[PDB]
């Protein structure tokens, strides 16, 4: 499960 | 979850050489959104983890120029060009691409010196502590290098591999070498009932075991 | 930008951990953001715990995310971490990380600032005085150019210890070793070499303190 980054 | 492999885990250097560092991912920490997100961090001795290096190849602001990060996929190298003595501690790779985020297992960046053999040196249990009940027996191995070294108690010709406590020391300020103590604690009614005690180290400075024994009789 | 953790420092097994951490020098509520706690626990490396975003979004490592729980209070500049039943294992330095960016590139975001961290010990044990051993070698072992003495500090709780040789005039040629945990209670040893002219002729004495338990005693190496 991929870890949140915003942008 | 991403393993994170580091290799050399220990690196002896001389300051003002050139250091290699390899990190492997076991499985691509690119991103769904592009980036990579693999950064190295640096613990000194008896500091807090820093930040030197981000986006792979990126170095955070202050960070000097001999640090360079390079790589893609699962395949990173961090390379310092002339060793100073404010770069040796603890270097981490790290992914925070995938949960869990996972670091390296660290590799630790020492001073290089010539090999030194352990001077090894066992004592029995003192009088008080065995009329309390118990028997503790040591082994002091010091100022020796490199740090890799193995250690075994045996009582009565066996390896006792139970009731051992282990300390090192980190590499000495001065010259370099390691030390290591190790405590193998016993009932004194256990220690009554054997005679011979051996610590035996295993070390590349010799190409035979270093023995240092007592038995509880002389 | 300055990031302080706070907390218990001894814990007893299955106690539950509170820590914080407090921000000074920016907004987290400006910022957005993200922070992590990360341990390192005693003779190991870094591990990744817990993870809020500024929009009280969480993320947390498996290996111990039913025991953990994150949390913040922007209006107070704190993130806090809880972490239930804790044992020997949890015992560790725990660190707050900000997951800053240079603006307004959120999504360039890495670990830029650490705190100073808060250790953690974990143990059943109350306060509790060192026994002190003087560790002389067997007669056969005196008979070369040096001996090695030392002294066992055994089954104390909480650290600190201090250990000198002959009240600090004995530094040469010492090795204290970094106390260890085992079953609950430290134990720490110390080596001295000296010349075999030096000793059993003059005297040397183990000096240790532990200010928990108001304790000193002085163990002279005595010849067997």
């Amino acid at each position: 499960a991929e870890f949140r980054h915003d942008s | 979850d991403v393993l994170m492999t580091q290799t050399p885990l220990s690196l002896p250097v001389n300051l003002g050489e050139q250091a290699s560092i390899s990190c492997r991912s076991s499985q691509s920490i690119v991103h769904s959104n592009g980036h990579t997100y693999l950064e190295w961090y640096l613990q000194r001795p008896g500091q807090s983890p820093k930040l030197l290096i981000y986006q792979v190849s990126t170095r955070f602001s202050g960070v000097p120029d001999r640090f360079s990060g390079s790589g893609s996929g699962t395949d990173f190298t961090l390379r310092i060009s002339r060793v100073e003595a404010e770069d040796l501690g603890v270097y981490y790779c790290f992914q925070a691409s995938l949960v869990p985020l996972t670091f390296g297992a660290g590799t630790k960046l020492e001073l290089k010196r010539a090999d030194a053999a352990p001077t090894v040196s066992i004592f029995p249990p003192s009088s008080e502590q065995l009329t309390s009940g118990g028997a503790s027996v040591v082994c002091f191995l010091n100022n020796f290098y490199p740090k890799d070294i193995n250690v075994k108690w045996k009582i009565d010709g066996s390896e006792r591999q139970n009731g051992v406590l282990n300390s090192w020391t980190d590499q000495d300020s001065k010259d370099s070498t390691y030390s290591m103590s190790s405590t193998l604690t016993l009932t004194k009614d256990e220690y009554e009932r054997h005679n011979s005690y051996t610590c035996e180290a295993t070390h590349k400075t010799s190409t035979s075991p270093i023995v240092k024994s007592f038995n509880r009789n002389e | 930008v300055t990031l302080k953790e706070s907390g218990p420092g001894l814990l007893k097994p299955s106690q539950t951990l509170s820590l914080t951490c407090s921000f000074s020098g920016f907004s987290i509520r400006t910022s957005k953001v993200g922070v992590s706690w990360i341990r390192q626990p005693s003779g190991k490396g870094l591990e990744w715990l817990a993870h809020i975003y500024w929009d009280d979004d969480k993320r947390y490592n498996p290996s111990l995310e039913s025991r953990l729980t994150i949390s913040k209070d922007t209006s107070r500049d704190m993130v806090f971490m809880k972490i239930t039943s804790v044992d020997t294992a949890d015992t560790a330095t725990y660190y707050c990380a900000r997951r800053g960016f240079y603006g307004r590139k959120y999504e360039v975001n890495h670990f830029d600032y650490w705190g100073q961290g808060t250790t953690l010990t974990v143990s059943s044990a109350k306060t509790t005085a060192p026994s002190v051993y003087p560790l002389a070698p067997v007669c056969g072992d005196t008979t070369g150019s040096s001996v090695t003495l030392g002294c066992l500090v055994k089954g104390y709780f909480p650290e600190p210890v201090t250990l000198t040789w002959n009240s600090g005039s004995l530094s040469s040629g010492v090795h204290t070793f970094p106390a260890v945990l085992q079953s609950d209670l430290y134990t720490l040893s110390s080596s001295v070499t000296v010349t075999s002219s030096t000793w059993p002729s003059e005297s040397i004495t183990c000096n240790v303190a532990h200010p928990a338990s108001s304790t000193k005693v002085d163990k002279k190496i005595v010849p067997r």
